[PDB]
RNA sequence: AAAUUGAAGAGUUUGAUCAUGGCUCAGAUUGAACGCUGGCGGCAGGCCUAACACAUGCAAGUCGAACGGUAACAGGAAGAAGCUUGCUUCUUUGCUGACGAGUGGCGGACGGGUGAGUAAUGUCUGGGAAACUGCCUGAUGGAGGGGGAUAACUACUGGAAACGGUAGCUAAUACCGCAUAACGUCGCAAGACCAAAGAGGGGGACCUUCGGGCCUCUUGCCAUCGGAUGUGCCCAGAUGGGAUUAGCUAGUAGGUGGGGUAACGGCUCACCUAGGCGACGAUCCCUAGCUGGUCUGAGAGGAUGACCAGCCACACUGGAACUGAGACACGGUCCAGACUCCUACGGGAGGCAGCAGUGGGGAAUAUUGCACAAUGGGCGCAAGCCUGAUGCAGCCAUGCCGCGUGUAUGAAGAAGGCCUUCGGGUUGUAAAGUACUUUCAGCGGGGAGGAAGGGAGUAAAGUUAAUACCUUUGCUCAUUGACGUUACCCGCAGAAGAAGCACCGGCUAACUCCGGCCAGCAGCCCGGUAAUACGGAGGGUGCAAGCGUUAAUCGGAAUUACUGGGCGUAAAGCGCACGCAGGCGGUUUGUUAAGUCAGAUGUGAAAUCCCCGGGCUCAACCUGGGAACUGCAUCUGAUACUGG
């Protein structure tokens, strides 16, 4: 199925995901349909690292797309902060 | 990484003074400033284009103690930055954080202030940066650290750059051993024997 | 309103079928020149209405055989 | 086979196979018998056949062994064959 | 606001000159190799050759909430106790927590590897119609009632093994009818026809044949129409070289009809017509994965396609199908071949171009490592299990980047070395001496972040007949890290553990002494007895944990000249002419809007390039946003020029 999940970029040690709606089949890192957001796990909390849009993960889950439990917990902590 | 030999023959050979040496004594008491080094100094020859071109490079090269990767970064970053390419890279030149220190009255020469910063010795913002080559930005805070503070070093240094000119873009402050750096200095503030054209033919060619 | 091309007819020896040559003008890539460039179809004629020579409006289609996926639309200008 | 998984997935395809080729068999039969009634001329042997022959092919069609656009492409092709004699 | 601000020459033909013209050099770059040398770290990269052959270990399993079950270990158990009477130690029970084997479901078509084949059966760009699509999702309905088997198991038995055979028994969400049947299929229509499956949680009473039926919730099942995704198919243009390859083609091109496919189609067959491709390069031959991109360049171009991402092809060689939504299937099946191995000689088994690794080839490319902690994937209600993907670690200076190998003072300028007009000069503040410091490495002590979740509790809401069960939402408690002795910080001691390589005739920065066209050097133009060119020493120059040489691409090379060259004598006007294809074409009007131009829309994947910022102590690196992607198609206009 079509599922929202997180693709790890980034450097050794210094992991950067970029949220990305992928068919389920693919690689992580591999073909994807549509680019969400990016979350920045080592944040200084100085500046931002959860900016995934809502209206196009909304859109998609709309269309049966799947979230994965990360994704799932950043959206409920960006509904909570925001 | 870094030139340990004798500091003086850098001089000789380009025939200025590259302030290699503290100042407790003129250089010209402790070697012969205009003849340059070896068995063959007396003579000298006439110099070509490239000859003069590279003498430049390796001047500015020695006074600020860059070698040539980093001195090639350098122009490279000076060439893409937008205006004159020479004043950028004499501004990016003098930006370093050893250079600052050594300007800033910690250093007696650009040595013993590189000694200072790698050591562990220089804070700037009040986070311990020992990174000769760290790009010092406007209104940074340079200051000596608690532990260092009690050094002698600092003091001759202190001492040896109020007998020097006093640097227009810092305000430094001998009791606290703290500086700051208010800006970048322009085309007018460095030197005046230092033809940065020079270089920049040398690095386009 | 429908995307065609245009052509003349080259063969039509063929049965229910035509040859059309689209001729095209395109600039050489390397020295700048309008070169002439030609792009032979085989058309679906129904009815056998094409003669050689007849300039024809054709659109595409489903493949209708091995070489044939266009079909006629209608003459424009009829061999003469 | 190397893997457990490969194994008995090979031991469930022929089972699978032998039990697809009897329907299909079957399939092939009762068509066999629309068009050679076809052949013969016979037109309520034909109408006969056919109804014989297209439940046992909406059920195949139903079941998985063929699409349901075979199922039709015969039902639609006996159609058009029986209605050219009667 | 920014995101094209970009272009260097030199040596060498001559006694000398100008021109022509080739060769060579100065610049970047690399999946590099070799030689000398070698301190640390961060980030990346690492069989380019034999798509040669492979020892060994792992790389795809999962579900008891589908099913009969109980073989193993943990418990409950009824009954018999060694007896040191509160340890109770074995006889039987699927009773349950679970679970080997087995049926069944889903997954093994994903993820991972290689570039052999492929010059268009592929790729890129832009369009299109005649299609299917498991899991995910929206809507509407249904989900009734039966049957025959079969694995396991049991008994016997054939084999060295691999693996079977016979007879009997049993279950299901396995299999098969029946009923049902429409906005589904066939048909113009009438009508005809087609499906299914249960399981789990809890429970108030009513009724129980003591299993439970009965209620509710969750989940699963079947049919149809949609969405999303993926895939199949078609057209145009583009995508190497060779004419010392010019003709090619019989299912060949088209048509009618039958068949076939999920779908159009010579996809296939019968018949008929006689066509189709080709000088805009068909056919044939050689080479080759394609692209975003990378290197170079001022640009146009030239070269290239390793890592990363998309597409394709392959899976020992050749062929084929089966299951399935999807394969003609790396770790599936059948056959044939070569090869290797086991054998009781009758038969068997295997496919590292998965991760390590071995032999071989080569100038050359690494560990038979740790963990599923994070991301993702498969299965499962979930817990969870599996995952050589992946996260990390090991090795290599392979590259980029950062830091260190100390700092200050220090003379009549010591010694030795080298040169010397023998005065001295230089090595050279260089050393020694003195004062100071401790980055990195070494020893010891603290210590983030990658961690989200998941579990158990309670409380609220929803649901319900129910204050159970379940779902969501708060809070509480105890936990979840391979890296790892982390990053980072603090303390100790002592300059203590850390500089080499090439070059010095000109091009090209850097000069003297000593030893015979020999030894030797040489990228292009020295050595025949005072050689700045050989070899050594002193000195100096350039780079620096690197330095050189070799190989390769572009630049310089305007030296294939589109931008941007020439042909009287330097290479170059066919011996001359006629002339088909082709190229170009006097002048006016009208019309069209093909070229051309303008605007808009769609697209031009992400990464990369560039600009402004942000985070790693800086940098490399990572990253937010933008610009760019100079292209193609469509639509609407313009009519000067070219074309009709």
């Amino acid at each position: 199925m079509v599922t929202i999940r997180l693709a790890r970029h980034g450097a050794k040690k210094r992991p950067f995901y970029q949220v990305v709606v992928a068919d389920s089949r693919n690689a992580r890192n591999g073909r994807f349909i549509e680019r969400v957001g990016f979350f920045n796990p080592i944040a200084s909390e100085k500046e931002e690292g959860t900016r995934l849009d809502l209206d196009r993960i909304a859109h998609w889950v709309g269309q049966g797309a799947t979230i994965s439990d990360r994704v799932a917990a950043l959206i409920k902590e960006v509904n909570k902060a925001a | 990484a870094r030139y340990l030999g004798p500091k003086l023959k850098l001089s000789r050979r380009e025939g200025t003074d590259l302030f290699l040496k503290s100042g407790v004594r003129a250089i010209d008491t402790k070697c012969k400033i205009e003849q340059a080094p070896g068995q063959h100094g007396a003579r000298k020859p006439r110099l070509s284009d490239y000859g003069v071109q590279l003498r430049e490079k390796q001047k500015v090269r020695r006074i600020y103690g860059v070698l040539e990767r980093q001195f090639r970064n350098y122009y490279k970053e000076a060439a893409r930055l937008k205006g004159n390419t020479g004043e950028n890279l004499l501004a990016l030149l003098e930006g370093r954080l050893d250079n600052v220190v050594y300007r800033m009255g910690f250093g007696a020469t650009r040595a013993e202030a590189r000694q200072l910063v790698s050591h562990k010795a220089i804070m700037v913002n009040g986070r311990v940066v020992n990174i000769a080559s760290y790009q010092v930005s406007p209104n940074d805070v340079v200051s000596i650290r608690e532990k260092a503070k009690k050094q002698s070093r600092v003091k001759a240094a202190l001492e040896l750059a109020e007998q020097r000119e006093k640097p227009t873009w810092l305000e430094v402050d001998a009791g606290k051993m703290e500086g700051t750096f208010k800006r970048k200095p322009e085309r007018s503030d460095l030197s005046a024997d230092i033809n940065e054209h020079l270089i920049v033919e040398l690095y386009s060619k | 309103k429908i995307r065609t091309l245009q052509g003349r007819v080259v063969s039509d020896k063929m049965e229910k079928s035509i040859v059309v040559a689209i001729e095209r003008f395109v600039k050489h890539p390397i020295y700048g020149k309008f070169i002439k460039r030609t792009t032979k179809l085989h058309v679906h004629d129904e009815n056998n209405e094409c003669g050689i020579g007849d300039v024809v409006e054709i659109r595409e289609c489903r493949p209708l055989s091995k070489t044939k996926s266009w079909t006629l639309v209608r003459v424009v200008e009829k061999a003469v | 086979a190397n893997i457990k998984s490969a194994k008995k997935r090979a031991i469930q395809s022929e089972k699978a196979r032998k039990h697809n080729a009897s329907r299909r068999s079957m399939m092939r039969t009762f068509i066999k018998k629309v068009y050679a009634a076809i052949e013969a001329g016979d037109k309520a042997a034909a109408q006969k056949a056919f109804n014989e022959m297209q439940p046992i092919v909406d059920r195949q069609a139903a079941k998985g062994l063929i699409h349901k656009n075979k199922a039709a492409r015969h039902k639609a092709n006996l159609t058009a064959q029986i209605n050219k004699l009667a």
